[PDB]
RNA sequence: UAUGCCAGCUGGUGGAUUGCUCGGCUCAGGCGCUGAUGAAGGACGUGCCAAGCUGCGAUAAGCCAUGGGGAGCCGCACGGAGGCGAAGAACCAUGGAUUUCCGAAUGAGAAUCUCUAACAAUUGCUUCGCGCAAUGAGGAACCCCGAGAACUGAAACAUCUCAGUAUCGGGAGGAACAGAAAACGCAAUGUGAUGUCGUUAGUAACCGCGAGUGAACGCGAUACAGCCCAAACCGAAGCCCUCACGGGCAAUGUGGUGUCAGGGCUACCUCUCAUCAGCCGACCGUCUCGACGAAGUCUCUUGGAACAGAGCGUGAUACAGGGUGACAACCCCGUACUCGAGACCAGUACGACGUGCGGUAGUGCCAGAGUAGCGGGGGUUGGAUAUCCCUCGCGAAUAACGCAGGCAUCGACUGCGAAGGCUAAACACAACCUGAGACCGAUAGUGAACAAGUAGUGUGAACGAACGCUGCAAAGUACCCUCAGAAGGGAGGCGAAAUAGAGCAUGAAAUCAGUUGGCGAUCGAGCGACAGGGCAUACAAGGUCCCUCGACGAAUGAC
RNA sequence: GCAUGGCAAGUCUAACCGGAGUAUCCGGGGAGGCACAGGGAAACCGACAUGGCCGCAGGGCUUGCCCGAGGGCCGCCGUC
């Protein structure tokens, strides 16, 4: 499908497991070197650095990852509500870079390390 | 710019009164209607004439004029030369789906020619002999009597 | 409204010559050439053989086709020639582009117009 | 004429005779006609629904209610062309023939002529191509066909001082208009045509605006994209010899 | 100067315009049946809270297995509460479980419920018992067999035409149908099953000989494929059901042989590589799906945001397309390359097992009847005498015979065996999958981008809309004053922007409020064109114009 | 009909086939069509590559006089 309508359609309608790819980000130099991948599906454990938004430059821990909306929550990247409350400002993993990994999962780390699969 | 292109604005599009380009009445009838009444003009007259013979009782002859043969004798280098001698059958195209080959005598014959075909016309003969040549009637040509 | 850029130049050149040089044939041809393709000449050898004469360049303001026989040793000048024509012609004479004629004879002298 | 062959380093390596075809008079008018035909021939048939706007029993009340004689239903006008939701008077039709016929002779003549235009440094410079060379078309050793890396064709192109033309086509144009919505958002200048002999250069193809072709089937389009003659071409020692018989 | 006219300014109304695209439209490749094992469809249920939609079915947005997938998840749907997931959930693929009621609907009745074991009805086999089975209904069109108009054309109209069209009845399949000559008849020393495609040809033929209608042989292609009975001669050597026993069928003939390279019989020659039956069983290709997948997120400037400008650098068998706060090969998805899986091709091709092909001589043993053929009446066709068919009546030969070759009869010549049967592939459609576009871009394109066959209308058959757009992010407006007030208003907050504040991008015209300029309560109506005056006017995008005098000075031309 | 363009006594391929960059495109394919002869219901027969005269353009000459395609007027030829 070279057609814009179908392209957008397939992204917006991809089943749950096919959304993981929409929450991927580039990996710092060290990390690409260490595992042999250019980017990784951000996990709520990883640390990351904002490279584009108004929060570009800031670094923080990934607090949440939504697959439906293809967005993430990074600690301290927030907005001032009217009532004074502070809420997270959603980000696109495309403007983010993972500087640290949470590898408490054998499986993820298993995937990361192997050279025939990517995490 | 085309004629059609310029019609926007003319209203009528070159039909005169807007009361014109309606139905077939503006044509005097649908199809060839009136070919015998109002528009009999320029319509071949009515009736039947003659007859036809069954398609498969009809013989179609493949014809050629001396002039054609003669104008290219030299060029037909791939054809006998003698005291030229050409079998027409090999010359004429369509000489397969034809019931036979016939030489016609139109034009001139500037060479001495030996012609072999299934049938010739007086003129073709006279002309071909008149140039010190001969006409040879094929075995199929053996149908003269 | 001629489409051919070549036929278009030839005509231009034919004009340039007719004016400068004293020619009248060139301007004449220029005009025929500007006329509708259908009006241009299509002449077979059979005709050229019939009305041409040695040392008098035949000018065909059209194309020459190879039907018939040409024996005379004449110089024919046309817009173009069927391969057959230019072949039969060079066998007893010489086939020449009008562009070349304009150059070897800008006064358009001793020329015969055939159509 | 003479043709300067080049080795994969960009250094002269003998020379061959530029086949006759490259001497055919340039007829951009016939070329254009053949490119036009090619482009129409790949256009797809389309047409609105035969029944679009006719799906209803609407009827006209005629005279009597101070209303115009227009077919209506549930008090809403329908079917007629001047009525919203009505049929399209004269719509696009599947049935229409959108193809173009072109005499083989007329077409083949256009190919040779496009070929010829390739050998004119002036035409190629006018068509728009960027390069600092004097001879054209660029002819190269058959070893070109073994290249595998794009990057290598680049050095070879920079060595032949022809790489500036890819620099030219290394810019995209986001068109004006709705083509966008139909997957035609972009468009880019046509650069160099590489014509090999056994197969189309897999090493060159991805080059910015480059098109690859084979000597036996290269056409009037690759030879003169858009009907414009004079494309900066680079043949292969063998290609150049095959082309000659086209 | 009230009422008011013309133009504009600010705000509104309205939703055009431009941009955008989750939908349409069209083309193409692939694929293609479901159902008594109860389908399609409908009804009613099913969620913590649940109205609509979607799923599902009392195990009810689900249960189980295997693989994949992965750190998240609890449908569309972003609330509140609560829960599930490393015991590997979500999600995806395959397979399995459950699967109410009505429905072909089948125990009987019934507007989805009820009454007291059920294949109801019609059939086949039959242990003659519903014991074993079949049918029935659906499906986008496509296919086959039957029934069959009229408007219309003929410038009226009857034959003719529209047209075997619309529409109706019966039904098949993934394709149908056709099909191995009682053919063709470029008449031949020739061709060799059938569809379909191109051509033959708008030819031959028909026709108030008007209007119109309209093939075939052949030829070039696609794909290819050729067989089985009946009988003669044999005469139970046979078949079905059952694990078996046993039962059933069959002399009104199961079975062998045989099928125009005619066959059988008798005597011979030679041989099998035909055919038929059963076994094995793909490659490749094509469609779809999946794995992996190179290279910048560096500097300065603008900006809310760099995907912009300038500079520096990189990949490319990958510069298709998309996403991402603006124009991105190198930020992410993907794309090229390579690889894997499923489906179709196909239970086909190939291979193998069994069978045995063929030839000579003799033999009038066999070879499909209301048929071939004729006649009466219709229909249909290009079919004219010479299309194909129906109906009523009549009616033959037996291969030593019979039919055909575009009128009949007789003879000759040439072709060919009807009145039994089957048959792969090439062709149609587009439900389903995928892909494509000089198509439309929300009054368009489907009726339907939205709750769409929805709301709504009609007793019913049926009819049938309108409605897309906040923002980068909800940051979806805290607190205070006012108010009957979760209304509204004021002040205030967010944001680049609230004149982006909820049907929220832009925001036209008609038109409305307020207001500015001009006119105005003694005056006349196509509302203006061209001249010439008043009053009015920030810049910008136009910079000319006024008076004395003088130069030039056509026609005309004085006191 | 016409303007333009290709080829020319010829011209064009159709379905279809192979190739490929796979609807484009390159090659092949001339079945067949129209043109190359007509006349006649049919049987059947079967024509001027030019014999004469005017003469436009154009050319030539010693400057009206020649040669004069095309064009025009006749002859002659095929067939009913
Ligand atoms: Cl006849
Ligand atoms: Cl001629
Ligand atoms: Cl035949
Ligand atoms: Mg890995
Ligand atoms: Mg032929
Ligand atoms: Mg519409
Ligand atoms: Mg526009
Ligand atoms: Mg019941
Ligand atoms: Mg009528
Ligand atoms: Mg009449
Ligand atoms: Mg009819
Ligand atoms: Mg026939
Ligand atoms: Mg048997
Ligand atoms: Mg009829
Ligand atoms: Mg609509
Ligand atoms: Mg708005
Ligand atoms: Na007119
Ligand atoms: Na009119
Ligand atoms: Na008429
Ligand atoms: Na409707
Ligand atoms: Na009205
Ligand atoms: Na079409
Ligand atoms: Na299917
Ligand atoms: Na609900
Ligand atoms: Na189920
Ligand atoms: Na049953
Ligand atoms: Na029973
Ligand atoms: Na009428
Ligand atoms: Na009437
Ligand atoms: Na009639
Ligand atoms: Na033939
Ligand atoms: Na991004
Ligand atoms: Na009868
Ligand atoms: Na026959
Ligand atoms: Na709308
Ligand atoms: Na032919």
């Amino acid at each position: 499908s070279k057609q814009p309508d179908k392209q957008r359609k397939s992204q917006r309608r991809a089943p749950l497991h096919e959304r993981h790819k929409q929450v991927r980000a580039t990996l710092s130099a060290d990390l690409r070197e260490e595992y042999g991948q250019r980017n990784v599906r951000v996990n709520a454990g990883d640390t990351v650095e904002v490279l584009r938004g108004d929060f570009a430059g800031e670094e923080g821990e990934v607090i949440n990852v939504d697959l439906d909306k293809a967005v993430i929550h990074v600690e301290d990247v927030t907005l001032e509500k009217t009532d004074g409350e502070e809420v997270p400002r959603p980000l696109d993993t495309s403007n983010v870079r993972v500087t640290d990994l949470d590898l408490e999962d054998e499986k993820r780390e298993a995937r990361l390390e192997s050279e025939d699969d990517s995490a | 710019t085309s004629k059609k292109k310029r019609q926007r604005g003319s209203r009528t599009h070159g039909g005169g009164s807007h009361k014109n380009r309606r139905g077939a009445g503006h044509r005097g009838g649908r199809g060839d209607a009136g070919r015998d009444k109002h528009e009999f003009h320029n319509h071949e007259p009515l009736g039947k004439s003659g007859f036809k013979r069954p398609q498969k009782v009809q013989e179609e002859a493949a014809t050629i004029d001396v002039r054609e043969i003669d104008e290219n004798v030299t060029l037909l280098a791939a054809d006998d030369v003698a005291e030229f001698r050409v079998d027409v059958r090999d010359v004429v195209e369509e000489a397969d789906d034809a019931d036979y080959v016939k030489v016609l005598g139109a034009g001139q014959v500037r060479h001495e020619l030996t012609l072999i075909a299934d049938d010739f016309s007086e003129g073709a003969r006279e002309k071909v002999e008149g140039a010190g040549g001969s006409v040879e009637l094929t075995d199929l040509g053996e149908e003269r009597q | 409204s001629k489409t051919n850029p070549r036929l278009s130049s030839l005509i231009a050149d034919l004009k340039s010559a007719a004016r400068s040089s004293g020619g009248a044939v060139w301007g004449d041809v220029a005009e025929r050439l500007e006329k509708p393709r259908r009006t241009h000449a299509e002449v077979n050898l059979g005709r050229i053989e019939r009305y041409a004469q040695e040392d008098e360049t035949v000018v065909v303001p059209g194309k020459v086709l190879g039907s018939g026989v040409l024996q005379k040793d004449v110089t024919v000048a046309a817009v173009d020639f069927s391969g057959t024509a230019e072949t039969k012609i060079d066998q007893v004479g010489e086939a020449v582009s009008l562009e070349q004629a304009i150059e070897n004879n800008p006064e358009g002298s001793h020329v015969r117009v055939i159509r | 004429m003479q043709a300067t062959i080049y080795d994969l380093d960009g250094n002269t390596d003998g020379e061959v005779d530029l086949p006759d075809v490259f001497e055919t008079p340039v007829r951009s008018d016939l070329i254009g006609k053949a490119v036009r035909a090619a482009q129409a021939n790949r256009k797809q048939d389309y047409g609105s629904d035969e029944y679009a706007g006719l799906r209803t029993p609407a009827e006209s009340f005629g005279s009597g209610r101070g209303q115009a004689h227009v077919p209506k239903l549930d008090g809403r006008a329908r079917r007629v062309p001047q009525a919203v939701k009505g049929r399209s008077a004269h719509p696009p039709k599947t049935e229409k023939d959108r193809s173009l016929d072109l005499n083989d002779k007329e077409r083949q003549l256009a190919v040779r002529s496009a070929l010829a235009a390739t050998a004119d440094a002036d035409l190629v410079a006018d068509r728009g191509h960027e390069f600092d060379r004097d001879e054209v078309p660029v002819v190269v050793s058959d070893d070109f066909e073994d290249l595998v890396k794009t990057q290598e064709v680049v050095s070879l192109l920079e060595a032949l001082d022809v790489h500036a033309d890819i620099d030219r086509a290394d810019e995209t144009k986001i068109k004006a208009g709705q083509g966008s919505a139909r997957g035609r958002k972009y468009r880019r200048p046509a650069s160099i045509l590489f014509v090999t002999s056994d197969e189309p250069s897999t090493a060159a193809r991805n080059l910015a605006g480059a098109d690859v072709a084979t000597a036996s089937e290269v056409n009037t389009e690759d030879l003169a994209p858009g009907g414009a003659p004079g494309r900066l071409t680079v043949f292969t020692e063998s290609a150049l010899a095959e082309v000659a018989e086209r």
